[PDB]
């Protein structure tokens, strides 16, 4: 039995422009085992309608998943991704950066 | 040139509450086309690409019969492995399986695969000859002996060399327009001052397919990997992919660095520079 | 298309 902590990326589907509809993504990968909790946040609050790809895995057997939701970036709104996994003793929050 | 078809299966035990989670997923190349989830209401193999929707009811019935069978074998495999490794019922475990074939540009058979993993560690694998097995330890060797007597390798060879290929071609001809497309990455560069003495240059590749790609940095035309950062290639949610590569550099020396990008859609690779 | 596989570890 081995455990690999997830890598996390937060990003938009298309380059961001304030006031243009887009998609916010949280890609979690390289993790094991498969159970994982991922939320997208807006100003610290959980967004309820988020979709996700079907569970799949890489050559090393580690899993990956894509969570996503429609959004419209703005000057001051703050979006993030919060993740929990056996490997983490507390949820990890990754803020979205327009340029990573 | 080459193409692949790949099926992936994951079962997870749930000591508390009933049967294991089973999730199965099929790809050609980097495009998911099918899925099953033991927890979904439909209890059916579901399409996940437009071009597979054409296939008729017999197809979905056949595929559904078979994914269910696969999940049953996994259900029992979990029990079997708890026995082999002498583990308690407490605690959740994971069995994974993948199999598939590759073909070359001519679309002739190139290579086959079939492997299992237990709790994220290689358990047993069909060897490239498709005749023989690699078995990790005593437990896997038991399985190997069972499979040798049950002629499983023959069963797999017949699928991997024949059916797997014949259907891969069929798929590549339906939804030709999605699977045989190549979308060259759209590229650009950004600059950020890290400190008074240095800067990062980040090289972007966007909107590309398929996922294979290479981003490389040079200084005065010499390959550099010192002080570089790559990110794992990642899905935009729309069938395409993204990646960036960054390097930190002394400030004032940006002109000496170039980023080189290679992809199926760029027979002659691109190079990029910071335009001040 | 899936393999017609009834295989047990």
């Amino acid at each position: 039995m081995i455990q690999r902590t997830p890598k996390i990326q937060v990003y938009s589907r298309h380059p961001a422009e304030n006031g243009k509809s887009n998609f916010l993504n949280c890609y979690v990968s390289g993790f094991h085992p498969s159970d994982i909790e991922v939320d997208l946040l807006k100003n610290g609050e959980r967004i309820e309608k988020v979709e996700h790809s079907d569970l799949s895995f890489s050559k090393d057997w580690s899993f990956y998943l894509l969570y996503y939701t429609e959004f419209t970036p703005t000057e001051k709104d703050e979006y993030a991704c919060r993740v929990n996994h056996v490997t983490l003793s507390q949820p990890k929050i990754v803020k979205w950066d327009r340029d990573m | 040139g080459s193409h692949s078809m790949r099926y992936f299966f994951t079962s997870v035990s749930r000591p508390g509450r009933g049967e294991p989670r089973f999730i199965a997923v099929g790809y050609v190349d980097d495009t998911q086309f099918v899925r099953f989830d033991s927890d979904a209401a439909s209890q059916r193999m579901e399409p996940r690409a437009p071009w597979i929707e054409q296939e008729g009811p017999e197809y979905w019935d056949g595929e559904t019969r078979k994914v269910k069978a696969h999940s049953q074998t996994h259900r029992v495999d979990l029990g079997t492995l708890r026995g082999y490794y002498n583990q308690s019922e407490a605690g959740s475990h994971t069995v994974q399986r993948m199999y598939g074939c590759d073909v070359g540009s001519d679309w002739r058979f190139l290579r086959g695969y079939h492997q299992y993993a237990y709790d994220g560690k290689d358990y047993i694998a069909l060897k490239e000859d498709l005749r023989s097995w690699t078995a990790a330890d005593m437990a896997a060797q038991t399985t190997k002996h069972k499979w040798e007597a049950a002629h499983v390798a023959e069963q797999l060879r017949a699928y991997l060399e024949g059916t797997c290929v014949e259907w891969l071609r069929r798929y590549l001809e339906n939804g030709k327009e999605t699977l045989q497309r190549t979308d060259a990455p759209k590229t650009h560069m950004t600059h950020h001052a890290v400190s008074d003495h240095e800067a990062t240059l980040r090289c972007w590749a966007l909107s590309f397919y398929p996922a294979e790609i290479t981003l490389t940095w040079q200084r005065d035309g010499e390959d550099q990997t010192q002080d570089t950062e790559l990110v794992e290639t990642r899905p935009a949610g729309d069938g395409t992919f993204q990646k960036w590569a960054a390097v930190v550099v002394p400030s004032g020396q940006e002109q000496r660095y170039t980023c080189h990008v290679q992809h199926e859609g760029l027979p002659k690779p691109l190079t990029l520079r910071w335009e001040p | 298309i899936l393999g017609k596989f009834l295989h047990w570890l």
